[PDB]
RNA sequence: AAACUCCAGUUGACACAAAAUAGACUACGAAAGUGGCUUUAACAUAUCUGAACACACAAUAGCUAAGACCCAAACUGGGAUUAGAUACCCCACUAUGCUUAGCCCUAAACCUCAACAGUUAAAUCAACAAAACUGCUCGCCAGAACACUACGAGCCACAGCUUAAAACUCAAA
């Protein structure tokens, strides 16, 4: 139901996402990324869609970011002190790739 | 549901039956 | 009633044996309960009753080959809840 | 701008699937007809999964079939094995 | 009582298989409700405890029908994974 | 039209008159009422 | 030519012959498989006894009655006491579901019988004579 | 959309064209593309009857050389 | 209304046959019935041995009188049918194409 | 084991009983109920609500009269079992289930959802059942038990039905 109002239509039985209020979220969303990444935040990308892990992992390691494609275990971001250590600092920006 | 209920309306009602032909 | 929501979630007891034994011959007599059952030609020795009625074991013959063991054994096994409903609803 | 979308009925809405006697009139004197959902065996009126009628077309060669097998037009206990040569509109084999 | 005889729920048998006639006869009659028909009018069965079955019978159908068209649904994507390893 | 087609109908219909002739070509006469479906919907005329 | 499951008419003429006679004339054994019991009666196309033969004629005594072996010895009586009379193909008619429904056919067989067809005219009221209750065992 | 009305027809008539479709191709045209956008040209060029409108497409497309079995 | 008698006649010769089928015309007309037509379906075997007036019957000729009568006259006509002797059985019911064919627009 | 042997099998004739299959349908009726065939009548109201008592109805069981009687069967006998069986199992047979003319007016008579109109927005929302609510109206309820009781009144009912308390007692239910 959320998603409906950046719903164009549906084109036989075909939901189409409006692409014009894809590119105003995307601006917004790239700016932010971009921002964060000018001011050093650590930055994860997070997706379990198994197609892409390779290729999210290799991003990641490009652009010198973290990544997160595997099993996501209980308490990595709300129990992140006794999972690395008392002194773990946590991501600045998520960005999911598949939500 | 109350069963109790139901089961002490039977018992209430065998007995009052006893009496009406005992009498 | 909703069966939707259902699903998704001693002398008496030798006469009750022989009675499902009989029960039992009659309906693996046809395609009743199905017809690969019928095909097996599966037959009973005999019937028995837990003491407290918590179980009824029926001893079907065996054959000699292994491999038709087992497929009778899953036949049967798959059967067996068809079979009890069939029993209580010819009110034997 | 000339390119959106217009309000409009599915064009390509497919016509809605019909049973093979819509349209059809069932008579309790076409025997020959009402013979072509009964067992050959039993006589037995197949149901609405065997015969794939409509509900409508079902109760109709229901009532047709009993009209005419009261009134001395079709036999009860079996079909008729005169129409045993029919073409074949039942789903049911018994490997016979 | 009143009809042919030697028509209905007759099986003729083919070069003497005479047990095959019969378990023919058999799927035939089965088939009809002939078999369970008789074997439930044995006994009576009441009005109510009739209905209750009816029902059960109905909604068992229903719901197994139901559920192996999920499972043949689902079963498509029972293959070999083709992302192993990641 | 209904009025127009009963009063043309009621010109063949059976009187005190022509039953003799009537129930003769009758009995010289055969009607018959039994036709076959098809699994396609189709009528197969005897 | 194809073989036909359906029994011949008497109308139509067909080509089936036994031993020269027609399906019409052949003689017919009637089983009744009670559940206690089975009697065998052959009988001509005609309705003339030839053979009777039941579990009970046969010795066999209460419960013994009511299985497959006394239903297989009283078809193998019937079928002697058939033979002794001519018969030789028969059309069988069973009625009943009883123990003794196939062993009875097969005691016919044993004893030198030929069954050409199987009937079934076991009594199904549609819905006549209300049943006895349930046994409360 | 407008032409979906004659799309609809067009497969309802000729069929599927057995000439496959290439999705990958950004400007792709199909036989019914083409039969579209011939039956628009002769309305905006001609009157409005649909059934001549379509025969007259028909017509016009055998004629520039594209095979149509109805 | 409009009314169709199906009648299964016993199986007599042509003489005695449309003297029946005369009697009943007639006896139509007297209740007050307006007979369209008469048609012959034939002799045929019936589809059970059925009983009537003290004499079994395998085999019957089948005929159909439409007619237009009276409400009241159909219940007279039924005892009628019952008295002659030469009736296997006579069933009146309403004319089938009285009934109207609504359409269907399929399975939903 | 009793019972029958005027028994049993095939064939033929033959109901004032009941209505396989269709029905895996979900329809009609205010509800109770209604599932063999034909025919005749026939299913109120162009605001809504409106009664323990008014006017009409109300499964099964039951009471009066007559009739029908296949099958089933409270009760009653016989056979068997049991420590005993005044039950369960087997046989037989009644009242009763059926028709006609009157009564009786009770059910887990329950979709355990009062009738009409409206909404899907809010924290949806004790729990479970069956998603949560709003407007309006009638009926009903104010701890448990005493109590589907006592008394009074009404009733074709007389060991009956409707309405229906109080005293004593308890901290619970
Ligand atoms: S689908 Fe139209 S009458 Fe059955
Ligand atoms: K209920
Ligand atoms: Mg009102
Ligand atoms: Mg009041
Ligand atoms: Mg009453
Ligand atoms: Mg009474
Ligand atoms: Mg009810
Ligand atoms: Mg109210
Ligand atoms: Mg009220
Ligand atoms: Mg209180
Ligand atoms: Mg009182």
């Amino acid at each position: 139901r959320f998603m409906e109002p950046y719903i164009f239509g549906s084109r036989l039985d075909h939901d189409i996402i409006d692409l014009e209020q894809t590119a105003t979220h995307l601006q917004l969303a790239l700016n932010f990324t971009a921002h964060m990444a000018y001011r050093k935040g650590i930055i994860l990308f997070i997706s379990r869609n198994r197609q892409f892990s390779y290729l999210i992992e290799n991003m990641a390691r490009d652009c010198g970011e973290y990544a997160h494609t595997r099993y996501f275990r209980g308490g990595m971001l709300t129990n992140a002190r006794l999972l690395f250590g008392p002194t773990v600092r946590l991501p600045d920006l998520i960005i999911f790739l598949h939500t | 549901k109350n069963v109790l209920k139901i089961r002490r309306r039977k018992m209430n009602h065998h007995k009052y039956r006893k009496l009406v032909k005992k009498t | 009633k909703n069966w939707l929501k259902k699903f998704a979630s001693h002398a008496r007891l030798r006469a009750l044996n022989g009675l499902l034994y009989k029960a039992l011959t009659d309906l693996l007599c046809t395609p009743e309960v199905s017809q690969e059952l019928y095909d097996l030609n599966v037959e009973l020795s005999k019937v028995s009753l837990t003491p407290d009625f918590s179980a009824c074991r029926a001893y079907w013959k065996t054959t000699l080959s292994a491999e038709q063991n087992a497929h009778m054994e899953a036949v049967l096994q798959r059967s067996a809840a068809h079979m009890r409903h069939l029993l209580m609803s010819q009110q034997t | 701008n000339e390119d959106l979308p217009i309000s409009m009925e599915n064009p390509y809405k497919e016509p809605l699937k019909k049973c093979i006697l819509c349209g059809k009139h069932v008579d309790y004197k076409n025997v020959q007809l009402l013979s072509q959902f009964v067992s050959p065996f039993t006589g037995c009126i197949y149901g609405r999964h065997i015969t794939g009628l409509c509900g409508k077309k079902q109760k109709e060669i229901t009532k047709a079939i009993k009209r005419a097998q009261i009134m001395g037009f079709m036999p009860v206990t079996y079909k008729d094995p005169a129409y045993l040569k029919d073409p074949k509109v039942c789903n049911i084999r018994y490997r016979e | 009582a009143k009809h042919l005889k030697f028509i209905a729920r007759t099986v003729m048998v083919q070069e003497g298989n005479v047990e095959s006639a019969y378990r023919t006869l058999n799927r035939i009659l089965t088939m009809d409700g002939l078999i369970e028909d008789i074997k439930h009018r044995r006994y009576y069965e009441k009005p109510c405890r009739r209905r209750q079955r009816e029902s059960y019978e109905r909604c068992r159908r229903i719901y197994n029908m139901e559920m192996a068209r999920k499972i043949n649904f689902l079963m498509r994507k029972n293959r070999a994974d083709p992302w192993q390893g990641c | 039209r209904e009025v127009l087609q009963l009063q043309e109908e009621v010109k063949n219909f059976i009187t005190r008159e022509n039953l003799e002739a009537r129930v003769e070509a009758a009995l010289d006469s055969r009607k018959n009422y039994n036709w076959a479906i098809t699994r396609e919907g189709l009528v197969v005329r005897p | 030519t194809k073989f036909s499951i359906y029994p011949p008419i008497p109308g139509e003429e067909s080509s089936l012959r036994w031993a020269g006679k027609k399906f019409e004339e052949i003689p017919i054994a009637h089983i009744k498989a009670s559940h206690n019991n089975t009697q065998i009666q052959v009988v001509s196309a005609s309705n003339e006894p030839l053979a009777f033969a039941s579990c009970g004629t046969e010795g066999f005594r209460n419960a013994k009655k009511g299985t497959g072996i006394a239903a297989q010895t009283a078809g193998i009586a019937a079928a002697a006491r058939a033979k002794q009379k001519g018969v030789i193909h028969i059309r069988v008619v069973v009625k009943g579901l009883g123990p003794g429904r196939l062993s009875a056919m097969h005691g016919l067989i044993m004893g030198g019988l030929e069954v050409i067809s199987i009937t079934d005219n076991t009594p199904i009221p549609h819905n006549g004579c209300r049943p006895r209750k349930a046994r409360k065992l | 959309y407008h032409e979906d009305r004659i799309r609809a027809k067009f497969y309802s008539v000729y069929g599927s064209g057995q000439r496959a479709f290439d999705l990958f191709n950004p400007n792709f045209k199909s036989t019914c593309q083409r039969f579209v956008e011939k039956y628009t040209e002769l309305q905006k060029l001609g009157e409005t009857d649909e059934e001549k409108l379509f025969v007259e497409t028909g017509k016009a497309l055998l004629a520039e050389g594209v095979i149509l079995r109805r | 209304p409009r009314y169709e008698l199906a009648l299964i006649l016993k199986a007599m010769q042509r003489p005695e046959t449309a003297a029946t089928l005369k009697r009943t015309i007639e006896a139509l007309m007297d209740r007050g019935a307006i007979v369209r037509d008469l048609e012959n379906l034939g002799e045929r075997a019936l589809p059970y041995r059925i009983s009537a007036h003290s004499q079994q019957h395998n085999r019957g000729g089948y005929f159909l009188v439409d007619f237009y009568a009276p409400t009241a006259a159909v219940e007279s006509m039924v005892e009628h049918l019952s008295r002659d002797i030469d009736v296997i059985r006579g069933n009146i019911v309403k004319h089938p194409l009285t009934q109207e064919l609504k359409e269907c627009e399929g399975i939903v």
